[PDB]
């Protein structure tokens, strides 16, 4: 038979791709000042239309790591929230020679903060007059290894410039979508039963995602969506211990954190037109910072996951062990909420041992069971590498309380062979790469070329 | 249907409701260059498809003609088949090895439709 | 006259020499981002009515007569009354409710004026 | 006066307040209005309309 | 540090009084320069001191 090519326009066919995105952030975006909220100049109203469609025969690869919106966002993160503390006092008057007392509980089970004094250069700038103020006990190095015992110095100042992150500006984590351009469109799942890669069964698409969040830590993972009814472990290959492993939970563990030292501003003018902020004379007597977790839920919850590790382990026992040495930055609980930075060890979350024997909790004896997280706290913080790390937030005033939920963990496993049978399962220093890829691995982005080509008995006049 | 929502289904569910799928490239705000940036993706994805399907004579966003013919070599499948049968993904996957010659052919072609219009229509 | 020639006239004094408006919808030239968003306009708002245009097949710009009866509940007024009597500015706050049916009556319509005058016309 | 608010600035001599008129036009697409009627007390209709 | 009877266009060495990473724990620095590109402070006998 006779047939000629024939074209056809609008066709639905696409490719993947990698783009620049947009933002849409719910109304609570623009009520409050300029620089504040950080979507404020930028995220536009949100609509879910056009609605949520289901795709018929559609088959196409899901592969978690290969995205660009990881990237975009952790790019976007950082150079929006880099530039956004540019507005601000930038210190450098205070990289001075602090001098110190004793105000020290000598035996204390109290990681306390530290009064020292300085010469401040007053607004005009050759009438020079002493201060104090207090300062939490890490962020000061002293003058000298010597027997310089009375001199102290901020650890900054060595190292760079940095930020008293200005008040106006909340670090709160206010949800955001982000969105693709038009031309381009972005595709999603429904089923839970993902694994990481491969062909997906329920495919459907969106014109952009859910509310994700934007928190910063390291170990579990804070405020955010969740799984609806079964554990699933998510990881590249669980042949190396090199790699990161991310924990989802049917329910989450309930977290509550507080500061019961009410502390108070004391502000002075420093610099001209400039003014510096710092904790007061602490009203009360002093206690110690912390966490609070249920432990009869925490346990359960570890009754639940060993399960699903012992997926791909049956030939060794799960047992969980303490963070795996290192520094402040990676062996501990470091996350944030309410204006202040919290640094917390949970090794009184990750030691035990379940060997198959699932013995619940219930009929519940005490509900109240709880074990605590001791915690360290700070001003200047070094949030990232090439972000402009150097910070100080000034301490907020009073007692706060942060209840949250454990939306996931991240872990990682230890060695193990040749007659071992006691493998066993550790925290993990999740990258920002892997805090967020927990809340945007659902969707990937597509790009339309809707100009085709089809058979047809067309003989239009030559 | 949308944006996406007519694939999967074969092309004879899909010869239809091809506007759907081409008549949205517009929305939303203002953020600088990093925003700017993709709305000139109109010129890079609309227009020059635009010019493509009218330098093929095919002006107007819908089903065109073209009097170049088919080729066994390129598909070899019985009509039904392609016609019916399959969606667009797999035949885009498939005959987009060969479109470099439907678009040269298509491009040089059209000298041959429009060679000696002045005196084809001068005397009607 | 420029950009509005001919505002308040009827219809028929302003239904031909349409050119002058529809001749200049660009301008501009270099502030940075606050006035490029003036420079890109163009492809938010004339492309937009442009394509509208377009997908139902009145790709140029003609007084475009082509499918759908015109209901008489709508204005129920005579002939005259419409085409000579009335001016735009009412007119368009009477019916302006109702365009978003009737473009897409249009377009769904459209398809059913083309589907068979390409092969049906082979045969003749 | 201050040295206890914020940081003050000497504009150069060149940059002189020379109050230069200013026109103003909207973008393309858009349009501009006016009316010559001089009864006008911030409200109501007007005649003389001109662009 | 000049060999009078030379004829090459050697540096000069100086010395001077800089900050430090805590702004007042002063100590001085050395350093050298290419002659043109220091210029002398006074055309006073207060020679030995020069200035960038
Ligand atoms: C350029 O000018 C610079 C000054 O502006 C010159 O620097 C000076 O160099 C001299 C010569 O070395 C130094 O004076 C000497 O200091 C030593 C101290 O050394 C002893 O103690 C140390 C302690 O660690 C120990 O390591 C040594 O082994 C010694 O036991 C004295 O012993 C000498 O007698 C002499 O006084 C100056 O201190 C130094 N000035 C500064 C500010 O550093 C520089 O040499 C000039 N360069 C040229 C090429 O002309
Ligand atoms: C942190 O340390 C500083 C000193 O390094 C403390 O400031 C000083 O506190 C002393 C003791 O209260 C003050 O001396 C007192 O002055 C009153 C004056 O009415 C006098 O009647 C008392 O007998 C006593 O001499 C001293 O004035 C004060 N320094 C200044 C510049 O005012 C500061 O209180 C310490 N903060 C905390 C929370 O412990
Ligand atoms: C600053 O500290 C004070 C005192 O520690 C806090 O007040 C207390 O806050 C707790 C909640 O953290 C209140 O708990 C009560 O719990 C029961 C549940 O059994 C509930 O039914 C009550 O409605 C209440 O929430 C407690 O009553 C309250 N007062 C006292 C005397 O303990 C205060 O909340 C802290 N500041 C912030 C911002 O949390």
């Amino acid at each position: 038979e006779n047939l000629w090519v024939t074209v056809y326009y609008g066709v639905p066919v696409w490719k993947e791709a990698k783009t620049t995105l947009f933002c849409a952030s719910d109304a609570r975006a623009y009520e409050k000042e300029v620089h504040n909220v950080w979507a404020t100049h930028a995220c536009v109203p949100t609509d879910p239309s056009p609605q949520e469609l289901v795709l018929g025969n559609v088959t196409e690869n899901f592969n978690m790591w290969k995205n660009d919106m990881v990237d975009q966002m952790h790019e976007d993160i950082i150079s929006l929230w880099d530039q956004s503390l540019k507005p601000c006092v930038k210190l450098t008057p205070l990289c001075v020679t602090l001098i110190c007392s004793n105000a020290t509980v000598k035996n204390g089970t109290v990681e306390e903060m530290k009064n020292c004094s300085f010469n401040t250069t007053t607004e005009i700038r050759d009438k020079e007059k002493k201060e104090y103020a207090l300062f939490y006990k890490p962020d000061i190095v002293p003058l000298s290894e010597t027997n310089n015992t009375s001199e102290y110095r901020l650890i900054n100042c060595n190292t760079s410039a940095c930020t008293q992150a200005c008040p106006k500006v909340t670090f709160e984590p206010i949800p955001i979508h982000y969105c693709a351009p038009a031309g381009y469109a972005i595709l999603k799942c429904n089923d839970e039963t993902f694994n990481g890669t491969g062909p997906c069964s329920n495919v459907s698409t969106v014109q952009c995602t859910h509310g994700i969040r934007p928190v910063v830590s390291t170990q579990l993972l804070l405020n955010g969506s969740l799984a609806e009814k079964e554990i699933v472990i998510r990881s590249e290959n669980l042949t190396n211990n090199a790699k990161i492993i991310i924990v989802h939970l049917h329910t989450p563990v309930e977290i509550v954190c507080t500061r019961p030292n009410n502390n108070t501003r004391k502000s002075v003018r420093i610099g001209p037109g400039q003014t510096f902020y710092a904790t007061g004379d602490i009203i009360g007597d002093i206690k110690q910072a912390h966490c609070n977790i249920s432990e009869e839920k925490w346990n359960d919850t570890l009754q639940k996951v060993g399960i699903e590790l012992q997926k791909h382990f049956p030939n060794k026992t799960i047992k969980y062990n303490q963070s795996a040495g290192g520094d402040m930055e990676i062996t501990t609980h470091s996350f944030n909420c309410g204006g202040e930075f919290f640094y917390c060890n949970t090794s009184n979350l990750f030691n035990g041992t379940y060997n198959g024997t699932y013995i619940s909790t219930n009929s519940s004896a005490n509900s109240t069971s709880t074990i605590t997280l001791q915690c360290r706290i700070k001003q200047i913080i070094n949030m990232w590498q090439g972000v402009g790390r150097c910070m100080y937030a000034p301490p907020i005033a009073g007692n706060i309380t942060c209840r949250s939920n454990i939306t996931g963990l991240l872990l990682t496993r230890d060695g193990g062979t040749n007659s071992n049978e006691t493998e066993t399962f550790r925290p993990a220093g999740g990258d920002m790469r892997d805090n967020w890829r927990s809340e945007l691995y659902k969707y990937k982005v597509v790009k339309i070329e809707p100009l085709g080509v089809a058979p047809t008995r067309c003989k239009r006049r030559v | 249907l949308g944006f996406l929502g007519a694939a999967g289904s074969t092309m004879g569910a899909a010869s239809m409701t091809l506007t759907v799928q081409a008549r949205n490239l517009l929305s939303g705000t203002v953020w600088g260059i990093k925003q700017l940036q993709a709305r000139v993706l109109a010129v890079e994805r609309y227009l020059r498809d635009q010019q493509l399907l009218g330098i093929w004579g095919c002006s107007g966003k819908l089903i065109c003609c073209t009097n170049v013919p088919w080729n066994s070599s390129w598909s070899n499948r019985n009509l039904s088949e392609i016609w019916d049968n399959m969606t667009w993904l797999q035949w885009d996957k498939e005959i987009s090895n060969y479109t470099q010659i439907i678009y040269g052919l298509l491009e040089e072609s059209q000298n041959q439709q429009e060679k000696n219009e002045q005196d084809l229509l001068a005397l009607d």
